[PDB]
RNA sequence: GCCCGGGAGUCCGGGCACCA
RNA sequence: GAAAGAAUUAAAUUAAUAUAAUGGUAUAACUGUGCGAUAAUUGUAACACAAACGAGUGAAACAAGUACGUAAGUAUGGCA
RNA sequence: AUUGAAAAAAAUAAUAUAUAUUAUAUAUAUUAAUUAUAAAUUGAAAUAUGUUUAAUUGAAUAUAUUUUAGUAAUAGAUAAAAAUAUGUACAGUAAAAUUGUAAGGAAAACAAUAAUAACUUUCUC
C-alpha cells in the first residue's frame, strides 16, 4: 500500500566537485494595492505581478 | 596613485611583463584557439578599476622603529594586485631578484604565509613522527625554511622532501642548504650555524644509541635573496666537522639524518665565535650541550633517513673508512 | 553564468498555448553538426542550453510602471516637505542659531515632550521609548502631516553651529 | 542449514584451494588471497557450481 | 510504466534536482582570477568599514544614553524612574512600514484616525 | 585489528598541522567555499537586502534605545551547582543539576551596542503527515518549499515508530529548509507584504509562542500556502498543498526582545497578552 | 614499551622493569609501562630523549657476517638483475656520449687529461639537462671532480703538493673548456659563444624574421628553414619553440566554419599549405 | 548434499546417499 | 571597541556498541565520510597468562605477498 | 596553425613529449574535463537546401541532416532517520529533560537551551 518512487542507483558526487544549488530566477516586479512597486527574485517566469489583497490595504497593518 | 610611482618603492612591486600589466589595467593563455574560446565575466573592468582605486587610496593612507615600519609597509603593499600576481605565479624556491625580492618585506611576508600553509607543517609532521625533535633537540619554533639538495653525487637536481629515503649513492657527497629566512632580522651582523646530526648509531657498550655529528658549518653569512650554502660561500674556516656520509651498518635500522640550523647570538660588525675545532668530539656528540655552550637558537630544520644497501661499502672505501659492521637480523 | 537551466518543461506544458507563446519569444542555442568548425568551442548543449555560457529568458492586465524616486528634486524648494528625500532619514528642525524643538515636572518626560509638540500642529507621532538621549532629548517617529524645517543628516551640518553638530552628530542617522 | 561451505580454487592453476562458509543466498564469491605455490596474490574462484539468490541488475542508464 | 500522477511527481522532483540543469563550472585566466580576488578583498574591506561605522555610531549613542541617565538620576529622581520604566511590551507602530523599492501612489498620508 | 584502544601520543611543538593540507587527495577541497577556484563557489551579495538595510539604518538604533535599562548587570541563569564540601564523599563527585531543570541555562547579558537583537535564521519544517501512506506527497511538499523559498530543502525522515498513527522509522515525510542572510530576509518580506495579510482571519502571531531564549514560531495551514506568489501564479500546477511550521531564531537574549524585533519587521503580535 | 592485545591484555615490548604510573598528559587514565632500566622513573620527562634499546648483537664470526651481507629482501633479489642491466645500459650510453664529446673536441681543435675533460663535459651536460644555470652547473661539476681528487688523496696518503698540482690542472682544463666550448639548446656541443655575442645573434635573427615574414614560395620556405637550422647555438629552447610557432605556421592567414554573423565556407588561397607543408 | 512428483523462481511432499 | 578564526574549560555517559550481563569507550572502540574490498592472506612463532592431561588465551620477532595512508604507520576479522 | 579581439618566457598541479640517476627526478609545450554513459514516430532546437513576401536583411513555410527531451533526490568529507557488521585514512558528537510551533496531543516533525579568561588575524577611535 505504501506508494513510492523506487529509487535508481544515485550519482556519486565526488568530494570537492559538489556544486551548490543556484536555481534559475528572475527579477520580478511586485505591485502592491497602492502604487508602491517592489523587486524580488523569484523562480516563476513572470516579469510583473500586481496584487489585489496586500498588507497596505488590510486594516490590521494600518490604523489610518 | 602610489602604486604607479617607483621612486622610493623598489621596482619588484610591479609586474615585469608589460603585456600582462596592460591586460590587468584594461592575456596569458598562450594558444589562439583557446583564447578565442575563453569568455571572461562581465563588468570586470570598471569594478576592478574601482577596487584598485580604493586599495591604492588605502595604501597611500598607510604610507608614512624598524620592525613596526616594516609591518606597516607590508600592510600597505599586500593588496596590490601586481605584487600578488608576482608572488602567486612565480617560483619562490629558486627566487629571481626582480620578480620576487625577499629584501622587500611584503614578498617575505607572503613567502612566510605560504610556508605556514604547507611546507612548514609537513616538516613539523616529519620531525614529530620520526622522533627527530625530542630525540635530538627538545623542540623548535619554525622561523625559517631549510631546503637541502645533493647536487654533486649523481648530478641530478632535486629538493629533498622531509623524511625521505636517500640512496647511499645520492648522499655520498655533501649537501647544499637554502635557509630561507623571514621575520625582519638583521643581515650584515647575523651569522648562522648548520649541523647535520644522526642520533641513531649503535652503541654496543650501553646497548643503546649515540649521536654523531656528520657535518658542521659555523659563522655563515646569509642574505634574504642570496641564501644557497654552496662551497663558494662558506670557506674551509667555517667547517667545524667536515662532511661524512651516511654509512648505515647492515640491520642497524633506518638512521635518521636531521639537519639543524641555528642563528648566532647577537651582541658592531659580524660577531664570530671560535669552537675548538679539534677538541669537539664528533663521533659522539651532545647537541643540547653544544647549544647551551654557545647559546644558539635553532631556527629551522630538515631531515632525511638512510638505510643499508649494496652501495654503502663502496662509499666507505671511497671515504677510507672501516669495512663496516654487520648486525643480526633479530631484535634480540 | 552559474545559474541552472530554466526548466520550461515543468512550468509550461508541451502542448499549451501559453507555452507556445513563451517558446516564440525564446531563441535556441546553436547545436552541433558533424563537418563544421566551431572556433568558440563545440556546443555542449543539454536540456536546451549551451552549458559553456550564460543563458537568458525573455518574457486588469497592465504593464507595471514604477513611480519616480525623485519628487524632492522636482520640487527643488520644499525644505518644509515630507515627500522630499524619500530614501533618506529626515529630522525636524526649528528656528529662533537654530535647533531641535526644545520644550520647557509632574508628567513623565517623554510623554510631556510628545504632548508639547502635538499641540503645535494637531500630526501623529510615536515615541520609541521613555529613555532619553544626550543633554534631556527624546526620540520620536512621525506618521502624519520659527520654522517647520525637514533635513537629512548631511544637510543639517550647514544649517547649524559646529559645536552643536558635534554634540548631536551621532544621533542623526543616514 | 543457513550456512553452507564452499571450496575456492586458485585461478593460478597451482591447485591450492581454500575453503569458506557462506549463506545459501550468497552471491557468487571471489576473493584475492595469497597462493603459497605461486607465492603471490591471486584470485580464488568457486569450484563447484551452485544456484544463487538472483538480484535484479540495478539500472544506471535511466531506463523507460 | 508509471501513472500520470507519478510522472508529474517525477517532473516536480527534477525541477529541484541538479540533473542536466547545471552548466559547466566557470574557469578563469590567472590575471582575471587575481583581479576577481582583489575585487572581493576590496568589497570585504568596505563591508568591514561600514560595520565599524555603524557599530561606532551605536556605541556613541549608548554612551550618550548612559550620560543622560546619569544626569537625570542626579537631577529629577522621579523623572529618571519614569524613564527607566522597562519596555517589556513595547511594539513598533505598524504604520511605520519597511522601505520599498519604489514609492507609492500617495507619497505620504496627512489625515489619520 | 589487534588494539581497540584509543590513545593519542602527545607532541613536542606548538605548530597546529591541518593534515588535509599535507594530503594531495582532494585538491578542489583545499580552497575555501567562497574562493572562485572552488567548484563549491557561489556568489553571496548578488544585490542589496532591503529588509536588512531597514534593520541597520532605522531599527537597530531604536532597539538599542528601547531595551536599555540603566545599570542592569548580568542576571546569570541557573547553572550546575557545586557540592558543599561538608563530607568526604563530595570530593570527586559530579555537580548537581540546576535547581530548576535538568538542563543548564544561559546568562542574560544587557542589551548594549555590541549585542543588539537581530534576525539570525529562519527554519521551515513541513512535516506532511499523509506521507506515511504516499511517499510522492513528501516530494511534492519539498518542491513546494523550494518554490516558496529559492534554496534547496532537505528531506525529513520519520525518526520514531508508533503504532497508533501509521508511523514507521526510515520513511521520508516532508522537507526542511534553513534560510539565512539575504534569502531569509526576502522570505520574511514575502511573508509580511503578501501572505500574512492575505490570509482571511489572521489576528497575528500568539504572544505565548516564545521559545524563551529569543526564538519565535508560528504555523501556516494548507490553504494559506496558495497565497504565496510562486504558487498563486499557477493554481493549475498545485492541486495538493501542505501546511508548515516556521521557526525564527534571533540574536535576542529573551523572548520579549525577539518579539519586539519581529514587530519592527511588520509582524502583528495581536494574538495574545504576554 | 608496552603493547596491547585483542583482549586489552598489556604485554612487554622490551626487556625491562614494570612500572605503574599516572601520566599528566592523560588525566584520569592509569598506565602500565616498562622502564628500560630500574633506576629511572617511567612517566619519563617529556622533552628528554627517549631511551631506546637497540639490542642487536654484531656478527663477529666472519662467516656469519658474510652470510648476513649476502642475504637480502626477496623483492630486491627479484629486481636486482633488471636494475643491473639498466645500470649497464646507462654506462654504455655515457661512454657513447663521452666518445661523441671527444670527437667534437677533436673537430674543434682544442688541447687536452683528455678523458678527465670528457668526463667533466659529460657532467656539465647532465647538469644542464637537469635544472641548473649553466655556469653554476659547470662549477658544481668541477667541484665534484675536486672532491673525488681529495678523497683519492686521503685514501692514498698523497703529498699535498701533488694534490694541489692536480687541482690546478683540473681548474686549467675547466677554464679551457669554459672559454672554448659551450652546450646548446639541444644539449649538443659546439664552439663557445659569449652572452653579448649571443644576444647580438638573437637580435640579428629577429631582424631577419621581420624582413622575411611573407613566405610566398617554396624556395622562400626552404630559405627560412635553413636560417632556423643554426638557431640552437645562440638561443634558449623555449624561445626557439616560440619562434617556430610564430613563423612556421602550418597554414597562413577547401573547408567550412562558423561565424558571429550567421555557416561560412572557405576555399582559401591554395598556396598557403603547398609551400607551408 | 543428489535424484523425482506436485526456461526460471518460489512453496509443498517422496526417495537416494551421510549416518564416524 | 567590534568581526572572524583557532580554541580551551565545564559537562561529558548511559545515548551508541551486530546480540545477554559485566567491564570498558569522547584521546572515542560510538557516529559520518574517501579510498578500499584488502589483514575474515601464507611459512616459522619465542615468551608469557592459564593449566592435571587433552585443550584454551595474549603475543614480540623473522620471512612472502596485499590494502589504505603525504608520511608516521596501521591491518593475521568483529571494544572485550 | 588557419577564424575572433585590437619577439617571448619566468608558480603549484595536471596532461603530452623527451631525457637524467642503482634518486618516482628534470627540460619543453598546453592548461582539457568537473556529473556524463545504449534504446524514443507526436516534444523542442539548430544548421544546410528550396519557394514566397516586406543584391541583401528580416519574416513565413517546405525538404534534408543533425542536436537535444528517457526528465529520478545526496550538490555535503554528509555526522545519531533508514541501507554495509571486516581494512585503512580523515573528521564529528550522543541522550534526556525543559520552552515553544498548522492539523499536533501523554505519545509523529523542526527549532532553541553552559562559560569566553587568554591567543591569532582582520576592521576601526
Ligand atoms: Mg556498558
Ligand atoms: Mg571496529
Ligand atoms: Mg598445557
Amino acid at each position: 500500500t505504501r506508494i513510492t518512487l523506487p529509487r535508481r542507483p544515485a550519482k556519486k558526487i565526488q568530494l570537492g566537485k559538489s556544486r551548490p544549488a543556484i536555481y534559475h530566477q528572475f527579477n520580478v516586479k511586485m505591485e502592491l494595492s497602492d502604487g508602491s512597486v517592489v523587486i524580488r527574485r523569484s523562480q516563476y517566469p513572470k516579469g510583473e505581478i500586481r496584487l489585489i489583497q496586500d498588507q497596505r490595504n488590510n486594516p490590521l497593518w494600518n490604523p489610518s | 596613485h602610489i602604486w604607479s610611482d617607483f621612486t622610493t618603492r623598489p621596482s619588484s612591486l610591479s609586474i615585469q611583463s608589460s603585456k600582462v600589466k596592460n591586460y590587468l589595467f584594461q592575456p596569458s593563455i598562450s594558444r589562439r584557439s583557446n583564447r578565442i574560446k575563453y569568455s571572461p565575466p562581465e563588468h570586470i573592468d570598471e569594478i576592478f578599476r574601482m577596487s584598485y582605486d580604493f586599495l591604492e587610496q588605502r595604501s597611500s593612507k598607510f604610507y608614512e622603529n624598524p620592525l613596526k615600519k616594516d609591518a606597516l609597509l607590508i600592510k600597505a603593499e599586500i593588496n596590490n594586485p601586481e605584487v600578488q600576481y608576482n608572488f602567486q605565479f612565480n617560483n619562490k624556491l629558486n627566487n629571481v631578484k626582480d620578480i620576487i625580492d625577499y629584501d622587500v618585506p611584503v614578498y617575505r611576508h607572503l613567502g612566510k604565509q605560504h610556508w605556514e600553509s604547507y611546507g612548514q607543517m609537513l616538516l613539523m609532521q616529519r620531525l614529530e613522527t620520526l622522533a627527530a625533535i625530542p630525540d635530538t633537540l627538545p623542540t623548535l619554533v619554525p622561523r625559517a625554511e631549510v631546503n637541502i639538495k645533493f647536487p654533486f653525487s649523481t648530478g641530478v637536481n632535486k629538493w629533498i622532501e622531509p623524511g625521505e629515503f636517500l640512496s647511499s649513492n645520492v648522499t655520498s657527497m655533501r649537501p647544499i642548504f637554502k635557509i630561507q629566512e623571514y621575520e625582519l632580522v638583521n643581515v650584515e651582523k647575523q651569522l648562522y650555524t648548520v649541523l647535520i646530526v644522526n642520533p641513531d648509531v649503535p652503541d654496543l657498550s650501553n646497548d643503546s644509541f649515540k649521536t654523531a655529528l656528520c657535518y658542521g658549518l659555523v659563522n655563515i653569512n646569509l642574505t634574504y635573496n642570496d641564501n644557497l650554502i654552496d662551497p663558494r660561500k662558506f670557506h674551509s674556516s667555517n667547517i667545524i666537522a667536515d662532511y661524512l656520509p651516511p654509512v648505515p651498518e647492515k640491520n642497524a635500522g633506518k638512521q635518521r639524518f636531521v639537519v639543524w640550523v641555528f642563528r648566532q647570538p647577537l651582541i658592531q660588525g659580524p660577531n664570530m665565535l671560535e669552537i675548538d675545532r679539534k677538541e669537539l668530539s664528533r663521533d659522539d656528540f651532545d647537541i643540547r650541550q653544544f647549544t647551551k655552550k654557545y647559546n644558539l637558537t635553532a631556527i629551522g630544520a630538515h631531515i632525511w633517513r638512510s638505510e643499508w644497501d649494496a652501495k654503502v661499502a663502496a662509499v666507505r672505501e671511497k671515504y677510507g673508512l672501516p669495512p663496516g659492521r654487520v648486525f643480526s637480523r633479530v631484535r634480540r | 553564468r552559474l545559474m541552472w537551466t530554466f526548466p520550461a518543461y515543468f512550468y509550461f506544458k508541451k502542448g499549451t498555448v501559453a507555452e507556445h507563446k513563451f517558446l516564440s519569444l525564446q531563441k535556441g542555442p546553436i547545436s552541433k553538426k558533424n563537418g563544421i568548425w566551431f572556433p568558440r568551442g563545440i556546443p555542449d548543449i543539454k536540456h536546451g542550453r549551451e552549458r559553456s555560457t550564460k543563458q537568458e529568458v525573455k518574457l486588469v492586465n497592465r504593464p507595471v510602471i514604477p513611480n519616480d524616486r525623485i519628487t524632492e528634486a522636482d520640487r527643488s524648494n520644499d525644505m518644509k516637505s515630507l515627500e522630499r528625500q524619500l530614501s533618506r532619514t529626515l529630522y525636524l528642525l526649528v528656528k529662533d542659531t537654530w535647533k531641535f524643538p526644545n520644550f520647557d515636572e509632574s508628567k513623565p518626560l517623554h510623554v510631556h515632550a510628545e504632548n508639547e509638540l502635538k499641540l503645535l500642529s494637531g500630526i501623529y507621532t510615536w515615541s520609541v521609548s521613555a529613555t532619553p538621549i544626550g543633554v534631556f532629548i527624546v526620540k520620536s517617529h512621525i506618521l502624519a502631516g520659527e520654522d517647520f524645517a525637514w533635513l537629512t543628516k548631511g544637510e543639517i551640518s550647514e544649517y547649524v553651529p559646529k559645536d552643536y553638530f558635534n554634540k548631536t552628530e551621532f544621533l542623526l542617522a543616514d | 542449514s543457513k550456512n553452507s561451505v564452499i571450496k575456492l580454487l586458485s585461478t593460478a592453476a597451482s591447485g591450492y584451494s581454500r575453503y569458506i562458509s557462506i549463506k545459501k543466498g550468497a552471491p557468487l564469491v571471489t576473493q584475492v588471497r595469497y597462493d603459497p605455490v605461486v607465492k603471490r596474490h591471486v584470485l580464488f574462484k568457486e569450484a563447484k557450481k551452485r544456484k544463487v539468490a538472483e538480484r535484479k541488475p540495478l539500472d544506471f542508464l535511466r531506463t523507460a | 510504466s508509471l501513472s500520470p500522477l507519478a510522472q508529474r511527481v517525477v517532473t516536480q522532483l527534477s525541477v529541484m534536482s541538479a540533473s542536466r540543469k547545471q552548466p559547466k563550472l566557470l574557469k578563469l585566466a590567472r590575471e582575471d582570477l587575481i583581479k576577481h580576488q582583489t575585487i572581493e578583498k576590496c568589497w570585504s574591506i568596505y563591508q568591514q568599514q561600514q560595520r565599524e561605522r555603524r557599530n561606532l555610531q551605536l556605541e556613541l549613542q549608548y554612551k550618550s544614553i548612559e550620560r543622560s541617565m546619569n544626569l537625570l538620576q542626579e537631577l529629577s529622581p522621579r523623572l529618571f524612574e519614569a524613564a527607566n520604566a522597562s519596555e517589556k511590551g513595547k511594539r513598533f507602530p505598524m504604520e511605520m512600514k519597511v522601505p520599498t523599492d519604489f514609492p507609492p501612489n500617495t507619497l505620504w498620508h496627512y489625515n489619520f484616525r | 585489528p589487534k588494539s581497540a584502544c584509543s590513545l593519542v601520543k602527545p607532541v613536542h611543538h606548538l605548530v597546529k598541522i591541518d593534515k588535509s593540507k599535507l594530503s594531495p587527495r582532494f585538491p578542489e577541497l583545499k580552497y575555501d567555499k567562497s574562493d572562485i577556484r572552488s567548484p563549491g563557489f557561489k556568489p553571496k551579495d548578488t544585490h542589496a537586502d532591503r529588509l536588512n538595510d531597514h534593520y541597520l539604518n532605522t531599527l537597530q538604533s531604536d532597539l538599542l534605545l528601547i531595551n536599555y535599562s540603566h545599570n542592569a548587570a548580568v542576571v546569570k541563569g541557573l547553572k550546575q551547582r557545586a557540592w558543599s564540601g561538608d563530607s568526604p564523599y563530595h570530593l570527586n563527585r559530579p555537580p548537581k543539576n540546576p535547581r530548576g531543570s535538568k538542563a543548564q541555562l544561559p546568562d542574560i547579558h544587557p542589551i548594549k551596542w555590541s549585542n543588539i537583537p537581530g534576525l539570525e535564521s529562519v527554519v521551515i519544517n513541513c512535516f506532511v503527515r499523509e506521507a506515511r501512506e504516499n511517499q510522492l506527497l513528501a516530494i511534492t511538499a519539498a518542491l513546494q518549499l523550494q518554490q516558496i523559498t529559492g534554496c534547496k530543502p532537505h528531506p525529513i525522515f520519520s525518526k520514531n515508530d508508533v503504532p497508533t498513527w501509521k508511523l514507521r522509522k526510515g520513511h521520508q515525510m516532508g522537507a526542511k529548509v534553513e534560510l539565512k542572510g539575504k534569502e531569509m530576509s526576502q522570505f520574511l518580506s514575502t511573508l509580511t507584504e503578501i501572505v500574512l495579510p492575505r490570509i482571511r482571519e489572521y489576528k497575528g502571531i500568539s504572544n505565548q509562542s516564545g521559545n524563551r531564549f529569543g526564538g519565535i514560531s508560528f504555523g501556516l495551514t494548507a490553504e494559506d500556502i496558495k497565497f504565496f506568489p510562486e504558487i498563486d501564479a499557477n493554481q493549475d500546477s498545485w492541486p495538493k498543498t501542505f501546511g508548515m511550521h516556521i521557526n525564527i531564531n534571533t540574536s535576542a537574549q529573551l523572548d520579549y526582545q525577539a518579539r519586539t524585533l519581529l514587530s519592527g519587521f511588520q509582524f502583528p503580535f495581536f494574538g495574545e497578552e504576554k | 614499551n608496552v603493547g596491547i592485545g585483542k583482549d586489552h591484555s598489556i604485554f612487554a615490548l622490551e626487556p625491562g622493569v614494570v612500572r605503574y604510573y599516572l601520566d599528566p598528559f592523560h588525566p584520569k587514565r592509569k598506565f602500565i609501562g616498562v622502564a628500560l632500566r630500574r633506576d629511572l622513573k617511567l612517566p619519563s620527562p617529556h622533552f628528554e630523549p627517549t631511551v631506546r634499546r637497540f639490542g642487536r648483537f654484531e656478527l663477529t664470526n666472519k662467516r656469519a657476517a658474510y652470510k648476513e651481507e649476502n642475504s637480502i629482501s626477496r623483492k630486491d633479489y627479484l629486481a636486482k638483475p633488471n636494475i643491473l642491466k639498466q645500470l649497464e645500459v646507462r654506462e654504455s650510453k655515457r661512454k657513447e656520449l663521452q666518445d661523441k664529446l671527444s670527437k667534437v673536441l677533436r673537430d674543434e681543435l682544442k688541447l687536452d687529461d683528455i678523458e678527465l675533460a670528457t668526463s667533466y663535459l659529460i657532467r656539465v651536460r647532465a647538469s644542464l639537462k637537469n635544472g641548473y644555470p649553466i655556469e653554476d652547473a659547470r662549477f658544481n661539476s668541477r667541484y665534484y671532480l675536486k672532491e673525488e681528487e681529495r678523497l683519492k688523496a686521503r685514501r692514498e696518503s698523497w703529498t699535498n703538493e701533488k694534490l694541489s698540482e692536480s687541482l690546478s690542472k683540473i681548474d686549467e682544463c675547466s677554464d679551457l673548456l669554459n672559454s672554448s666550448t659551450s652546450f646548446n639548446n639541444k644539449l649538443e656541443l659546439h664552439q663557445y659563444i659569449s652572452e653579448q655575442e649571443k644576444q647580438a645573434l638573437k637580435a640579428k635573427l629577429l631582424e631577419d624574421l621581420e624582413k622575411s615574414q611573407h613566405l610566398e614560395t617554396k624556395k622562400d620556405k626552404n630559405y627560412i628553414k635553413a636560417l632556423f637550422k643554426d638557431a640552437c647555438n645562440f638561443l634558449t629552447l623555449s624561445e626557439e619553440v616560440h619562434l617556430r610557432r610564430k613563423y612556421l605556421k602550418s597554414v597562413f592567414p577547401v573547408s567550412r566554419r562558423f561565424d558571429y554573423t550567421k555557416v561560412e565556407v572557405i576555399a582559401r588561397s591554395r598556396r598557403a599549405f603547398l609551400s607551408k607543408l
